[PDB]
RNA sequence: GUAAGGUCCGGUGGAGCCGCCGGUAUCGCGGAUCCUGCCGGGAGUAGCAGCGUAGUCGGGUGAGAAUCCCGACCGCCGGAGGGGCCAGGGUUCCACGGCAAUGGUCGUCAGCCGUGGGUUAGUCGGUCCUAACCCCGCCCGUAACUCGGCGCGGGGGAAAG
RNA sequence: CUAAGCCGCCCGGUGGAUGGCUCGGCUCGGGGCGCCGACGAAGGGCGUGGCAAGCUGCGAUAAGCCCCGGCGAGGCGCAGGCAGCCGUCGAACCGGGGAUUCCCGAAUGGGACCUCCCGCGGCUUAUGCCGCACUCCGGGGUUUAUCCCCGGAGGGGGAACGCGGGGAAUUGAAACAUCUUAGUACCCGCAGGAAAAGAAAGCAAAAGCGAUGCCGUGAGUAGGGGCGACCGAAAACGGCAGAGGGCAAACUGAACCCCGGGCCGACGAGGUUCGGGGGAUGUGGGGUUGUAGGGCCCCCGUAUGAGACCCUCGCGGGUGAAGCCGAAGUCCGCUGGAACGCGGCGCCGGAGAGGGUGAUAGCCCCGUAGGCGUAAGCCCGCAGGGUCUCGGGGGACCCUGAGUACCGUCGGUUGGAUAUCCGGCGGGAAGCUGGGAGGCAUCGGCUCCCAACCCUAAAUACGUCCCGAGACCGAUAGCGAACUAGUACCGUGAGGGAAAGCUGAAAAGCACCCCGGGAGGGGGGUGAAAAGAGCCUGAAACCGGGCGGCG
């Protein structure tokens, strides 16, 4: 997921994302453990640092409609 | 002991982590150079600084 | 583009150390007379679509196509210039990218265009 | 260096020498001229006297003697300078020599000249040394050439700079090392009209 | 804390899927610095269950374990399925 | 070559090296009960007894069994070698798979090596109170202090009270 | 055809010397750069990678997130693997600017036998937020309890250098007490990128100089010293750099400063208005010095002119991150696994410094000689808008620093010797019709100066760091550390502290076959060479076998 895209999203729906891509998190993390199954392991890597970009521009967006 | 604290119980649990071999793959991607690692240690010869 | 000490423990770090935008440049290799005449450049970093020609080596006189370049180890890969396991298996020769020279250029990309220009 | 070990000595009493030896196992001896590890006995010092004196009169005898020795035909033979080919010692050239600026120009001159050949050799000798030089730097062991000694500089260093062994000079900052390299005298020379002139005017 | 910053990640060895089929109980690993109030909020919050009682431990590795128990009306083994733990 | 030592031939090695002139130096090894590393005779020797002298017979697993497992017989402790549990240790706990090294012998066994697991509290302890005692603030002394100290105010101090 | 045993050579094992290499050390003239912290530092604990233990980096956004520029096709640290994903919508990487930034720690709302716990007020619907430490400064309210509120300070850290105090002994004197070691080691306190000093109550005597600091020299001199051992300066002269200013007082007397609002001005300089806190126990103006200076009074003469400084709503220029350009052979024949080698033929050169590339390369590549570009920032100029400064002669009146200068005595310190400096105790002036110094004291002459209040750039010291260099060492050397080193490990603690570099050009890192429980062995392959990972070379001591001599 791309900031370009980010920054179209209000804030609301990236506090939804943020907590779609957490509980995603938490599942891909459970089953990393349950099977060996994994076609992508790269996945977690992915999701974590959308979810870290999300929060970023968040703020960013905050801080433009505070100013 | 029966009765610790947390902060000693996470300590020793740090260095509990620590104590475990290199790996395989670690191995063979740096070939045979890495072997070992300083922190390796047996309870009943190595003790603990705590 | 500045290495201003003569000591050779200090170019020998320089080298070992550089960091990857200058790796990039250290990948530099000459071209044909033919492409030197038409682009009024000495040289060029090779790109994987090139066509190059081994001038040294036990392959010297092949020509092929580059499939793979390692800044790291300032290597890279032509097809044809391989050797065979004990198996039989064969597996690419990595060749220092000043022992070659490119006699095709895989010029799709406006930035080398930007760099011919630059450098013409 | 070496005098970081804390150490202490056993003494006598024990079947081994008085020596000063680690607090801690494997307790190494420490600290000791002859103890692996320890300070060096008598190590270099920065301290040290290394400049040498040389009296300002005795100065100029020498460079008189040298200049002198330039004009020497056996002992420029002697020296391993090939002036087969040149046609006079002392050679003695024009001014219009100080305002060459082209390397190609220069080296036409001087094969004009009969110093090419000198050139030549000093790049032959040229070699890559014997030892450590190598790894601090001193890889090569370059050879000395003709030596350009010129009134004036207008291009003639620039023009001259590259050939192997040449140094180009003004009569100013002559001196004795630049005639005489690495102790032997007689290196060839070339001078100008206003060298010349100016040597005159100095005597010396 | 947060109800979305809590667990870390569901347990799947052989005693939480046995407690899982038996008691009606998931096991979750979750961040230390969270408190029973605060699992019971998270679990009932992301899963729209009602959870009966929270039983909260450190592993030797410092991990925080806790393992909740479904009311009856809520069956664990549909969570763990929907999970993905089966 | 009186010599310190130089040079040459045969072999290994795979990238540097020397003659001469002039300078410079952490410049020359047999000893210091010298320092560091490596290896010898002692030696296939002592030790593997003394304070509790314990094993034998059938069967099993296994490439391999005095040493591991099951049954019987014979023994030791039995106011402790049995049961519960602090301090200390910190994974040594459990299962499966193993024997290059560790185990005073062997070992298929293990507090050993590999893999995966395991500690759930309103009631049990800490958390509350204070005891001997200790700490901070004011105050006095000190050239000064992280130093010594009476008085006043606040706080801590017991996992067997 | 000698059992044991001894010597010599060859082969093999053990071992890790020697030789070669070097991304590491060490030392340097010059150059650059020098602080961080309550807006929460340094240091530490714990976490963080798909496989992840050490180191490194990061912090629940956790080997990373965002934006503006360079670079131009690869990238995912030390670290050669599996599997995946990231990148042309420009990554990785580099310079600049932002975001997140757990706990302890000056640690600070209150506690620490465990870097973890327990509270009080306001906002918040609730998820959750902002305050609450001590010692002070400038204010307010009131509960007059320092009770509450507002604004602002200090604490801790830093390799060496700096400033102010406290202050030994071994040792030397061939013993030892004055002395020396020594104002040293160490301890306490206080700052900065430098600190301290600094503008004459000074030095000097035919003449004079004209703030301070550092360098050469004066000089082992004057001088101190059981006049023993030993200790020990300054002035002058030659250089680096050069810079001088402000109070107290006389006199005037609220004409004044700070904080928070408003306007004119341009958002700035400057000008102005209101509220609050200071201020007659004196804000502001004035004034700062010696055969005297200033005030005040009198007289003469000016400004209509000449400076100096402040600001940028604006414009031009210089410098300034990553960075960009920068000549010439990869020509023929041999040796070779591989040409950087040998022979032949050419070329550039303001470029023949150095390095890499399968051998030793000016022309293969990177670089070099020489040039170019650069956001923010900094500096100069133009234009415009403001503030402030600017002369001499007389006096008869006024001011010019107090437990201070200085004397006696005691301890310390000093070369300071009856003649250094600091401090304690008792005593203690003149103050402009005045006072101090000139190496014992006093009297007279002469010369120099004006303390008891404050500030001051450059020349100077150091290097936790960086650029550059080396008749420095070359893995028992060089820093203790060339590497997961201040790491492992030792001691309750203060503290102590190692060992350990190298396959090959390329893993091409040995496919398949026989045997063995396995480790491995023998064939057969790879490679120029096993150099076979127990990997460059492979010595000595030691051990096994073969051979020659003795037995």
């Amino acid at each position: 997921m791309k900031p370009s895209e980010i920054r179209e999203m209000s804030i609301e729906e990236i506090d939804a994302k943020i907590r779609e891509l957490r509980l995603q998190l938490a599942k891909e993390r459970g089953l990393l453990t349950m099977g060996t199954s994994l076609e992508n392991p790269m996945v977690i890597r992915n999701l974590r640092r959308d979810i870290a970009r999300l929060l970023t521009i968040k703020k960013e967006k905050l801080r433009e409609r505070e100013k | 002991a029966r009765n610790k604290p947390l902060a000693k119980k996470l300590r020793l649990a740090k260095a509990l982590k620590q104590n475990r071999r290199v790996p395989v793959w670690v191995i063979v991607k740096t070939n045979r150079r890495v072997l070992t690692h300083p922190k390796r240690r047996y309870w009943r010869r190595t003790k603990l600084k705590e | 583009m500045k290495i201003s000490s003569k000591q050779p423990r200090k170019q020998r770090k320089f080298l070992y150390n550089a960091p990857l935008h200058v790796r990039q440049k250290l990948m530099s290799a000459p071209l044909s007379r033919e492409l030197r005449e038409k682009y009024k450049v000495r040289n060029l970093p090779v790109r994987v679509g090139d066509k190059v020609r081994i001038m040294r080596g036990d392959y010297k006189g092949h020509e092929g196509k580059v499939v793979e370049v390692d800044l790291k180890r300032y290597r890279i890969y032509v097809e044809g210039a391989t050797l065979r396991k004990t198996n039989g298996t064969e597996v690419f020769y990595p060749i220092h990218p000043s022992n070659v020279m490119i006699i095709e250029l895989n010029l799709e990309d406006e930035k080398r265009k930007k760099i011919i220009e630059r450098r013409a | 260096a070496g005098k970081r070990r804390v150490t202490e000595n056993i003494g006598k009493g024990h079947s081994m020498a008085r020596v000063e030896r680690l607090k801690t196992p494997p307790r190494y001896a420490a600290f000791v001229p002859f103890a692996r590890g320890g300070r060096r006995t008598h190590p270099p010092k920065v301290e040290k006297i290394i400049w040498e004196d040389i009296n300002k009169k005795e100065k100029r005898l020498a460079l008189m003697s040298a200049i002198a020795a330039t004009a020497n035909y056996d002992l420029v033979r002697a020296r391993g300078h090939i002036i087969d080919n040149v046609p006079q010692l002392p050679l003695i050239v024009v001014d219009d020599l100080q305002k060459v600026q082209k390397t190609r120009e220069t080296r036409e001159i001087f094969k004009k000249l009969g110093i090419w050949d000198d050139i030549v050799r000093a790049k032959e000798k040229s070699g890559v040394r014997a030892g450590k030089g190598k790894m601090r730097g001193r890889r090569y062991k370059k050879a000395k050439g003709p030596l350009i000694v010129v009134g004036k500089n207008e291009g003639i260093v620039l023009g001259a700079r590259n050939h192997p062994g040449v140094d180009v000079v003004v009569v100013d900052n002559l001196g004795v090392e630049h005639l005489a390299p690495g102790t032997h005298p007689g290196r060839l020379t070339v001078w100008t009209v206003s060298a010349i002139e100016r040597l005159r005017e100095l005597y010396g | 804390m947060d109800p979305y910053k809590v667990i870390i990640r569901p347990v799947v060895t052989e005693k939480a899927i046995s407690l899982i089929e038996k008691e009606n109980k998931l096991t979750f690993i979750v961040d230390r610095r969270a408190t029973k109030q605060d699992i019971k909020r998270a679990v009932e919050e992301i899963f729209n269950v009602k959870v009966e009682k929270v039983n909260t431990l450190i592993t030797p590795r410092g991990e925080k374990k806790a393992y909740v128990k479904l009311k009856p009306e809520y069956s664990a083994s549909e969570v763990a399925a929907r999970l993905g733990l089966f």
